[PDB]
């Protein structure tokens, strides 16, 4: 129990990088969830909400309150980031000519993922910031929080994106 | 024989009971109903109905397991209002709503007894 | 009255670059009587806009209009206070950054302040006397209304 | 030298950053400006050490704690504006250095070869 | 495999040059010839460098 169990295993000492990251299904989905368009009416986003497990029971206040109130993908996955962790990342489509003209800090194509005080501002989520690779927002949140933190963080992600992903669908 | 019946998926067992009240701590005014040997079907038709009252402020259900059979609601009022009242006015509207339907459902089928046309 | 900011702009572009997303589009506005200038990101399938429109844009720290700050949760029964109903689109975001153009010995002449409203994001340039109230950290609602 | 020196001759841009307590101390003390020259020298030798120890040029190390990112923590838990001047004296920063570089023993001994 | 250099005013700088590579080794002799860098060259067996140059080598 104290020395082997699976949560206290997701660093390794080989490269010190996560071990386990989102995966197959739930990373397609994660990407689609975080665009800079996805809309929420108020029934999903309760729906959503009911599978929250660390959820301390508020409502938070939509982005667009009129004409009617609609909440955002980036303002629900806001929830399960776990307590105050930053982060700076790349979407992996990120022109490389887009640091050096204006618009450093605003990103035309939503990039240059900003996780400050606990909160997604901005970004696309994709593998280079929610997989196996040093820096990305498992490691840290394990490096700050804790083993015992980054469990919930897991299991939290995949029940709200499947329960999503059955609204949206996705096909070939 | 490690399956099991088919008839444990709506058919309750002794010592069971089907419905279970429970007093959420964490914010005032919530509750929460277990109901037992249920589905979609029932939970989804209430949820559906709560939205509809102007004094309710959440409500929502889930399947926490689909190999098991139990759902799970939440509910959230106003300070002047009940969660176990909002509850039951929420059902007494659906039958209210199932009894109309069939009457005029039956009427329409002996609207033509022989034929309108 | 909790105003921070208030002017009537008018649209210059809709899409400098290309349509990047299919309900989200990125208004370039400059201002009047301040000479400023925009950059906002605005939902498009329930408030379109079009070229050559002018609206007036107010950026406010309350609703309330007497104070009495916001509380930052969401409850849809609370309509006593009488909010400011006058506009026809409601944001609420936060403020992430300030910028500013000084330089070791003098101070800013020409501030920008950026704002994320849940992932729509906004800049405003302009000279440091109107961009007085904004602070990082600090949560601000935006409301727009068109003119005829 | 030009981004790891701390002039303190400016009178002006040290008037934008520190506060009026503390500018007027830091321009009026021997020994404060003389402490704040020898840090340089500690540096320039370091400067010159890693340029034998790291001789193709690279800069990526594997290393303990993250300090860039336990500064932008120590800002928002505080609620630092970097828009007003500071209250921290910069003999307070040398010394807090020192002091923290003394207690992270990795082979605890008081003779030499120790 | 470029050589780089510390200019005079301290920076990093890299310099193509020609270098030359065999199928064969006997060391001991090419290091001892003119116009070869003796400190840079290296072949790619152990046991030969374990002979030439010694232990931590």
């Amino acid at each position: 129990q104290e020395l082997a169990m699976v949560p206290r295993m997701i660093v390794t000492p080989q490269s010190n990088r996560p071990v386990m990251g989102i995966v197959q299904d739930t990373l397609t989905a994660v990407r689609k969830f975080t665009k800079r368009d996805v809309f929420l009416e108020r029934g999903e986003v309760m729906n959503l909400l009911m599978f929250l497990s660390t959820w301390d029971g508020k409502v938070p206040q939509p982005a667009i309150l009129k004409p009617r109130p609609l909440w955002t993908g980036k303002q629900i996955f806001s929830l399960i980031i776990p307590g105050h962790i930053n982060c700076i990342r790349t979407h992996s489509t990120h022109p490389d000519d887009e640091d050096s003209g204006p618009y450093k800090h605003i990103s035309p194509g939503d990039t240059k993922v900003v996780v400050e005080n606990g909160e997604l501002i901005m970004g696309i989520l994709c593998k280079k910031s929610l997989g196996t690779s040093a820096g990305s927002l498992v490691h840290i949140s394990y490096l700050e929080m804790g083993h015992d933190i980054t469990r919930l963080f897991y299991s939290n992600i995949q029940t709200v994106i499947n329960n999503w992903l059955l609204i949206e669908g996705h096909t070939i | 024989m490690n399956a099991p019946p088919a008839f444990e998926s709506f058919l309750l067992f002794e010592g069971e009971k089907k419905i279970t009240i429970n007093k959420d701590t964490k914010v005032p005014n919530a509750c929460l109903f277990t109901i037992n040997k249920e589905d979609h079907t029932l939970g989804n038709i209430i949820k559906s109905q709560l939205l509809k009252d102007p004094q309710v402020l959440f409500a929502g259900y889930k399947v926490p397991h689909p190999l098991e059979h139990k759902i799970i609601i939440r509910v959230q009022t106003t300070p002047d209002y009940s969660p176990q009242e909002a509850f039951t006015n929420a059902i007494t509207d659906l039958i209210s709503e199932l009894s109309l339907l069939e009457e005029r459902f039956r009427v329409a089928i002996k609207d033509k007894q022989e034929g309108i046309e | 009255a909790g105003i921070l900011f208030e002017d009537i702009f008018d649209v210059k572009d809709i899409d400098p670059e290309g349509k990047k997303f299919d309900r989200v589009s990125r208004l370039h506005c400059e201002s009047e009587s301040f000479k400023m200038d925009l950059i906002l990101d605005v939902n498009i399938q329930i408030y379109p806009v079009d070229l050559g429109d002018k609206f007036r844009l107010v950026i406010a720290s309350t609703l309330y209009e007497d104070g009495t700050l916001d509380d930052g949760e969401y409850n849809p029964t609370d309509d006593r206070p009488s909010r400011a109903d006058q506009f026809e689109y409601v944001m609420y975001g936060k403020v992430y950054r300030i910028e500013g153009d000084e330089t070791s010995t003098e101070a800013a002449t020409r501030l920008s302040a950026y704002v994320s409203y849940g992932g729509l994001l906004m800049r405003l340039q302009g000279d440091a006397n109107n961009l007085h109230g904004f602070e990082v950290d600090s949560r601000v609602y935006l409301l727009m209304k068109k003119l005829a | 030298e030009k981004k790891f020196r701390f002039d303190y001759t400016n009178e002006r841009a040290l008037r934008r950053t520190l506060q009026e307590d503390l500018v007027k101390d830091v321009l009026s003390n021997a020994h404060i400006q003389n402490e704040l020259e020898r840090e340089f020298e500690r540096m320039r030798e370091d400067r010159e050490v890693l340029r034998v120890i790291f001789p193709t040029g690279d800069s990526k190390v594997v290393l303990p704690c993250n300090l860039l990112r336990m500064i932008w923590n120590a800002q928002k838990i505080f609620h630092i504006n970097p828009r007003l001047p500071s209250d921290l004296h910069p003999i307070k920063v040398v010394e807090g250095v020192k002091e923290l570089s003394k207690k992270l023993v990795i082979v605890n001994g008081d003779d030499p070869l120790s | 495999k470029k050589k780089i250099i510390i200019t005079e005013d301290g920076e990093f700088k890299a310099l193509q040059e020609w270098i030359l590579e065999t199928d064969g080794v006997s060391l001991m002799r090419v290091l001892s010839e003119k116009d070869v860098d003796p400190v840079r060259t290296t072949s790619n067996d152990i046991v030969e460098i374990f002979t030439v140059l010694g232990i931590e080598a």
